[PDB]
């Protein structure tokens, strides 16, 4: 799947 | 040919959980460009932060910092809808520039990396030799941060659903569901699998009405 960031 | 330029690790950024994702593979000849797009790891985020490393562990703390930039004014949406494309360009003099932009707000930041950057010789020999003696455990903590990127999206879907699920919920699953989050917490934070997947389990066993609801 499409991977992802935090803040 | 005899020789050419490559850039000689891995460059990438730090994606949910802690590990580095891989946008140029090492030995890659320069000049060249790649770009992945990515999206947010929680709702409602409004920014993302851009963490540039290089080197070949699955941790991001274990690889070499190159900088960082954030970007900002993301409209906050539910989690994996924002399309933020990320680039890196790595020229013919090594001059590294990565940018990110979201689609939908068309804002967009970047920055430059000097090609003096990063590590040395003896380093990334020393790097290329870590990666391969630590291998194995490098494998089991990306298995450990996508059972943790799992359970953490359901700890928030499930309190999300609570919500949606006012008076509806019976307050006696509301409080079962309430102590198995508390658990499933807890086992976030530690670092064994399958303890996090049993309170994924256990966490889904009484959500069944929760479910029904939906």
């Amino acid at each position: 799947n499409r991977l992802l960031l935090t803040g | 040919v005899l020789l050419l330029d490559v850039t000689p690790l891995s460059l990438g950024i730090e994606t949910m959980g802690g590990v580095m994702t891989t946008l140029i593979a090492k030995n890659t000849t320069i000049p060249t460009k790649h770009s992945q797009v990515f999206s947010t790891a929680e709702d409602n985020q409004s920014a993302v932060t851009i963490h540039v490393l290089q080197g070949e562990r699955k941790r991001a703390a274990d690889n070499k910092s190159l900088g960082q930039f954030n970007l900002d004014g993301i409209n906050p949406a539910p989690r994996g809808m924002p399309q933020i494309e990320v680039t890196f360009d790595i020229d013919a003099d090594g001059i590294l520039h990565v940018s990110a932009k979201d689609k939908n707000s068309g804002k967009e930041q970047k920055i430059t990396i000097k090609a003096s950057s990063g590590l040395n010789e003896d380093e990334i020999q020393k790097m290329v030799r870590d990666a391969e003696a630590n291998a194995e455990a490098d494998r089991k903590f990306e298995e450990l941060v996508q059972t943790r990127n799992q359970g953490d999206h359901l700890l928030h879907s499930t309190r999300k659903q609570v919500e949606e699920a006012g008076d509806k919920l019976p307050a006696d699953d509301k409080t079962a569901i309430e102590s198995a989050l508390t658990a499933l917490e807890t086992a976030l934070k530690g670092e064994d699998k399958a303890a996090i997947e049993a309170k994924m389990q256990e966490l889904a066993q009484v959500s069944q009405k929760l479910m029904e609801i939906a």
